[PDB]
């Protein structure tokens, strides 16, 4: 059988179809080629010690 | 999101559709293989307005074609892009055409309206959300006109609530090679006002014109014409699919164009055509686009406007531009040609600026116009008419398959209607 | 303490929504990333962008403001700009159907599952602020989404929240030049439906913004850029005295009790005088004086009225920058000497002046000039009439030969609201005509 | 543990089960001398529902084979898999069957129900406690319906608390070869109804029409159609043999598609059916196997219940899935077509989910149903019988062996009564 | 001391069972194998296992739960998972049999056999225990298996252990979607055994699980896993006061006094405000106010009611995490301002504060977020009774036409125990508007 996806095809057929292992989560079209150093942070603002 | 899905209807549609197809994928870079080779964000990005996209890269076209005789179909599976349309997508009768308007409009597509109503409401749930629908097809072809008038008239109980998009070519007026064919005309502009909501008026004598005029290689190829006609639908289309502050919706443009519901039949407009030498002898300028833009030797769809006046006018431009050049240009044909409108409403123009230029030119635009022009269009016909049902010949046929004179005076009773109504609404 | 939340609504409003965000962010430096640099500003959130940023303990700032529109394309390719992270993703309000220039069906058809998310939004957002002085509404009224969606929206903000300001900022037709035929239907729409509720409107025309580009800017070929720059600049220096302070401070509530005359009209001009191309302020001197001089000056206006036509009743200058009251009011007092300046002896003073020390700034990139002393002249003048003058005549027209009539009546409309607003305009130029007698 | 053991009769089954085996052991991947590859830790882990264990690794198929006639076994213990099934489950009679219903029912099957019922207690004891038995024959075949209405009635009494699942395929409805058929279906269907709690409906017509539509392939074996429908009873048994949280047993699902005792027919329905180039033009996403999970053309089972309305609805699905797509799906169908299920019974709908995916395709499904289109069914024999039942055809066979017209009249009642009850628990 | 024992029926019980024990061996860091690393925190078996684990001198984490099922499939399943070791082969009780969704089937055939060694691990576990303030019950409403047989031991536990909390906790059969038409025969069966021997139910509704997670989780397909994710994150949030201490410290018996209004009724909601995706919250900021705008908002609830149907009696709040009282009580002053919030006069106060300092933790390989302040909401309103009044017209025509009766008298039942429930549920709707009626 054929190659799932051509290189650059991968994204907008993940972001267009969804079934990127299976009915996945996709962002925008912004944040495909992004780096995305986010899941190692925290998210809360702060605790406001007095 | 809001999709398309295309319908590919009569022998010359047969035609068309390939042509205009080929192109998209072209412009959109995709190898007749369908791997698409990609290369442009944005239309990778809208791609999926007319297409849905199969495994491993290969996006299919939401496009149906139907006709009764194989040859054609063998020929353009065999085509260059046939590998990318659908044995599904391939629905057909068993049965020859004849080019008889009732044979496939009372006979023969009553065994073939369930299955491509099956089809297409298939493919209705494949996609989610549409625009609505666009028809490529002839009024002067037996096939197309007698599938065409019943699929619109089953299309609309359906789904009455989307865009019943047509693209008709009007027969040669100096000789329609069918002489049956001004029967088959009348019968099918009966059904198609009720049922239709727009409508592409285009004729072929202006074609070879242009051929003449632009073109200037003498002996062309009906595709070539394909590929004028098509290049007109495309450009009318990279609206929705592109960006840009331009309005894109029909309907955008649709309560735009038509004043009132009986406004279904339109001319297209398109931007620079260029000779041999000229490619290379132009001063691409937005002033000498808008001169052409609006030649009456530029007219390709039925004759020149300027036996009437202009009701609606609205062109849309592609390419890197500005707003003030195509409001000052829009303001020179105002004081240009002040009287030639009419003055019913003034500032008839609408205007939409695609920023993504074409693959092969920058500057480029289409035009789309409701001018008073159709008189001489039907007024043709109604003579032809008249005097073919003054004694009535070539009727035994249309008698033998059930049909009646009294349908032949209601339809040209209700084109009369139009000729008035288009004749008092101006004159 | 001294906020206020910005409303951006329809497809036309929203590339001007960027521009003065990014604007704004030059100003106070805002590095795209979201956070200052190691410098300390960041906090409680209780700063300069406090008033328009909400910059949390996280140190991103987010801004105030809600971007509504109908159609994907340009909101999620602006999702796609350079700001985005610094954007909320459903403060990015998209959607995916048009309303295709008609108010009532972006009216009707589409707004009703739309204001519950967005009215989420707005008491997501009020909760959150402390004074939210009032509201900064972009909008248009040649609006293919912004007629009708601001007009519904504008109602049930105003009802739940009646107690409040209410800034109206839009795009006035064109007075020949017209880029749609419904554009006279949906305009008079919002305005009999404004009148009632909008607290202050405040029109533009871009001709007249084209015309200055190629007078003194000196450019025949402007784009929305440079154009969103001018407004974007309008809106920042009356922004100035929520940013920074002068001798004296104004506000929108004193700008609003000492503008609108009598209920119903509030309806006034801005103009920005230190229009000028970089090269020209160079080899020339700006001084209170000249400059407004300039900003009396008839052609000076954005808006299509002719001052001599008219009379005036208001006058507000914000002046930002290096001035003193000496000459300051040394030159308005000439003004008061000057016989063309004819305004309404109802008011023997009608000036509203606003001082603010900061000097505007340049954008990196942009056209403007290098601008010490600054003014945007506010006020409102009887030559407006004409315009809606315009717009009736026009009107009056196809509605007796009831044009695209079909269209609107096919989505379930009829021809009362459309006669019920000729009478409203009716009433505005007779209410116009009366205040202009003496 | 709990168990299946099974049993094929008639010639058919001795076809039909010879596909189905074959079908089970290259799906846990046995090979064609016994020696299991192991390579699936679950499919070792759950074959003990079907297989019992013999030295060396190689795992017994518990059915039995019982038949009249030599050459029909004789192909399939000379056919590839005949060396893994058991000589002692080799059981037939010396004598042939003329493919007489009271023959095999009354004198063929004295001499032989001994034989077979000492046979299947001897495996009932070897096994520990079964969910029930299961039956490959024919309604229509002459010692499929003759045996195994003899022995159903028999393995009633013996143990009344297990399943008695029964496969028969009904025959062609245009032409049934044998001329006395109908009378063989009298004669089974009558018993059936009370002993049997379930029963498939199989049709060759559908399946010849199945291959014209899907398959394209013009040619086929009976071998294919014994491969289509091993397919089908692989689904809801790949329920019991494989993980996944999708509650299996029988009974689990008997009491969730029979609200009456008399409901013991029911229609089956599969899972992707694709053509020569649809493989590599098909997406396979959720909606389109369902969308082709409900397709009346995809229905293969005996008619259109297009012109009934639908009891019970129940599909298992075969892949990796998620709770919610098949959540999503059912209020598609659901607001789809609602006025076409029973106002009776709302929410017909019995899903199971079966994460384990078939050997060669990943997303899979299967359907079982109970509509109201079993009614054509019977009324189209009910003519037959009425007919032939009017002179009497063929009847000094029967009436020689013993048989009586009131045995007739009976069984016609206890039908028309069906008639009726399937009648007016819908109308 | 403070400990409780777990209760898993029913193999859609056990996979939820999984996922908690899964998240509870995470906060206290049980590595897989059932042991800590060189560290000292073994012992007689007294630390913060004590009140979950059972970590004896073996040094190994035994769970307090028995996970109890008819079908061996998942639970050998399981035993081939990671913490199969951990978990004690016959305190995971298999069944080879099934109910076939027949509740009386689970509750008379094969349950008798079973309960007897369930018995033995109830008393084998109730000798080991100290304190033992009840029970925690994890089961489902249309349980194919957990309906009948947690009906039958729900008794017997009952009638021996009549002197201690029971905390039942199941999935609420989906409104409009249901996957078979056996559960309206088994659950309000279940619902007229339960109510005279039930404490207090706990219900919930997948698809508002899901509707959340592609709102603000923004998961248009999550899973099991996330969905036991959400549910395991829930049950760790209200036992977090027996893990660790907080302000103030509150215990099952408060809830059960201060949640109950009257006998019979005992089905309070639960809801969670801080359920936000990843990426969201990291650029904007949660506090009280919001939350709790968050909190009590219509269709922030896993159960499909509207509020504003209905009236408010109970709400209890767990406030998981680092927060003031001061923001707290002004917060819950402006809610109990509010006038669309419509409690029932009955009750002045209805509020249950549990302030824990210890912030809610993440989930390695998970999709919420890492949030310190946190609140689980417990409350009940009468916007509940139509949730029943669906059921009953969906019983009531079914019961006349008796589909399926056949399946259930032939294994030994009738019809008067089904008679018993019509008016046992008409007893149940008529007590919920009397005493919402004032
Ligand atoms: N394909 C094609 N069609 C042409 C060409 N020139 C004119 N036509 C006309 O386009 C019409 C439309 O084709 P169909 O609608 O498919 O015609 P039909 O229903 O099969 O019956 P006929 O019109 O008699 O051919 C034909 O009737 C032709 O008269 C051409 O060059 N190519
Ligand atoms: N405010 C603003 N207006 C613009 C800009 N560019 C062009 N315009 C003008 O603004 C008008 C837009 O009005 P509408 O078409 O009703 O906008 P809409 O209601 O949001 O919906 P659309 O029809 O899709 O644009 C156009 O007719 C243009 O003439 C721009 O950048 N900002
Ligand atoms: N094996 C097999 N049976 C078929 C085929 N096509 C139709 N059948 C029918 O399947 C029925 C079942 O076979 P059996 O029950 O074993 O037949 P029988 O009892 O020996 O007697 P007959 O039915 O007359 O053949 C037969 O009656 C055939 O009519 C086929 O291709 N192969
Ligand atoms: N609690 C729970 N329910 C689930 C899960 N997955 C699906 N469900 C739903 O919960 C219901 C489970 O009820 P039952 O099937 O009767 O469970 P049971 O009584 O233990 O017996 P089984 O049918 O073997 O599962 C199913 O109908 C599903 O709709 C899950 O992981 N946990």
């Amino acid at each position: 059988p054929r190659l799932m996806t051509p290189p650059e095809a991968k994204k907008y057929f993940n972001f267009r179809y969804p079934p990127a292992g299976a009915e996945r989560v996709f962002y925008g079209r912004a944040n495909d080629p992004q780096i995305a150093p986010y899941l190692t942070h925290g998210l809360r603002s702060k605790i406001s010690i007095p | 999101m809001r999709e398309i899905v295309h319908l590919q209807a009569g022998q010359c549609g047969n035609q068309i559709g390939a042509k205009f197809w080929e192109v998209i994928s072209d412009e959109h870079g995709i190898d007749p293989t369908g791997t698409y080779h990609g290369d442009s964000d944005l239309q990778l990005e809208r791609i999926n307005v007319y297409y849905n996209e199969a495994t491993g890269g290969k996006y299919v076209p939401r496009a149906v074609l139907v006709d009764l005789e194989p040859g054609t179909m063998d020929s353009v599976r065999s085509g260059p892009f046939g590998q990318i349309f659908r044995p599904d997508n391939f629905v057909f009768g068993q049965s020859g055409a004849g080019n008889n308007w009732a044979k496939g409009h009372y006979t023969e597509g009553a065994e073939l309206v369930d299955s491509v109503l099956d089809v297409v409401r298939k493919e209705a749930e494949s996609c989610d959300c549409l625009q609505g629908f666009q028809l490529t097809h002839s009024l002067g072809g037996g096939t197309g006109s007698g599938m065409g008038t019943l699929l619109i008239s089953k299309i609309r109980e359906e789904y009455p609530d989307r865009i019943m998009n047509t693209f008709s070519v009007v027969p040669s007026p100096k000789v329609s090679d069918t002489v049956v064919e001004p029967y088959n005309a009348t019968l099918s502009v009966h059904q198609l006002v009720e049922n239709t909501d727009e409508t592409y008026c285009i004729d072929n004598e202006a074609l070879y014109d242009i051929c003449f005029r632009t073109l200037k290689l003498t002996t062309p190829t009906y595709g070539d014409l394909n590929h004028l006609v098509s290049a007109t639908m495309s450009g009318v289309t990279t609206c929705l699919r592109f960006p840009g502050q331009l309005n894109a919706d029909l309907r955008k443009l649709a309560v735009n164009m038509v004043p009132f519901p009986r406004l279904h039949f339109f001319m297209p407009g398109f931007a620079p055509l260029t000779s041999r030498g000229s490619q290379q002898y132009r001063a691409l300028t937005v002033p000498e686009l808008t001169q052409q833009m609006f030649d009456a030797k530029n007219m390709m769809a039925a004759c020149d406007p300027r036996h009437g006046r202009y009701l609606t006018v609205a062109a849309v431009f592609r390419g890197r531009m500005s707003m003030k050049e195509v409001d000052e240009q829009m303001l020179n044909v105002q004081n240009k040609n002040s009287s030639y409108f009419v003055e019913w409403i003034p500032n008839n123009v609408k205007t939409a600026v695609c920023d993504i230029p074409p693959r092969g030119l920058k500057m480029s635009a289409t035009f789309i116009g409701n001018s008073t022009a159709i008189q001489e269009l039907f007024k043709r016909i109604s003579e032809q008419f008249t005097a073919m049902f003054r004694r009535k010949a070539f009727l035994h046929w249309y008698t033998g398959e059930g049909m009646d004179e009294m349908e032949f005076t209601e339809a040209e009773s209700n084109m009369n209607d139009l000729v008035s109504e288009y004749q008092q609404y101006q004159d | 303490m001294r906020e206020c939340i910005s409303i951006h609504v329809g497809q036309a409003g929203v590339q001007i929504g960027n521009a003065c965000w990014e604007l704004y962010c030059l100003e106070h430096g805002i590095q795209p990333d979201g956070q200052m640099p190691s410098d300390k500003t960041i906090g409680g959130g209780d700063d300069s962008f406090n008033t328009f940023f909400s910059e949390t303990g996280a140190g991103k700032h987010v801004p105030r403001a809600v971007f509504v529109d109908l159609e994907p394309t340009v909101v999620d390719e602006v999702r796609t700009g350079t700001y985005r992270q610094l954007f909320h993703p459903e403060q990015l309000i998209t959607g995916k159907e048009d309303a295709a220039n008609n108010y009532a069906r972006g009216h009707y058809t589409i707004g009703k599952e739309i204001v519950d998310l967005v009215l989420d939004r707005i008491r997501k957002l009020a909760d959150l602020c402390t004074g939210l002085q009032g509201f900064l509404i972009f909008h248009s009224f040649g609006g293919g989404t912004g007629s009708g969606f601001a007009s519904l929206l504008m109602e049930r903000l105003s009802v739940d929240y009646g107690k409040k300001s209410k800034l109206e900022f839009a795009i006035y037709p064109a007075p020949q030049v017209s880029t749609a035929v419904v554009e006279p239907y949906n305009s008079i729409l919002t305005t009999h439906t404004t009148l009632e509720h909008s607290d202050c409107a405040f029109m533009v025309d871009n001709e007249a913004i084209y015309d200055i580009c190629r007078r003194n800017l000196d450019i025949e070929r402007p784009t929305y850029t440079n154009l969103n720059r001018l407004i974007g600049q309008i809106v920042s220096s009356i922004t100035a005295s929520l940013r920074f302070d002068g001798a004296l401070n104004v506000d929108l509530t004193e700008f609003q009790t000492n503008l609108v005359p009598y209920p119903r009209i509030h309806f006034p001009l801005a103009t920005y005088a230190p229009v000028i191309s970089a090269e020209k302020a160079y080899h020339e001197q700006l001084s209170v004086a000249e400059i407004t001089n300039a900003c009396f000056e008839p052609a000076n206006q954005m808006v299509k009225c002719d001052p001599r036509h008219g009379k005036y009743m208001a006058c507000c200058m914000l002046y930002r920058g290096d001035v003193v009251p000496k000459d300051v009011n040394a030159a308005i007092a000439t003004i008061k000497t000057k016989r063309t300046i004819q305004f309404v002896d109802w008011c023997p003073t009608g000036f509203k002046v606003g001082i603010n020390y900061q000097p505007p700034t340049v954008v990196p990139g942009g056209d403007l000039a290098k601008v010490q002393r600054a003014v945007c002249m506010l006020s409102n003048t009887t030559a407006i009439a004409e315009a809606w003058a315009r717009l009736d005549h026009k009107f009056d027209l196809m509605y007796a030969k009831r044009a695209f009539v079909h269209w609107y009546v096919g989505e379930g409309m009829e021809e009362g609201e459309f006669s019920e607003a000729r009478e409203d305009l009716a009433a505005l130029e007779k209410d116009y005509e009366e205040v202009g007698v003496d």
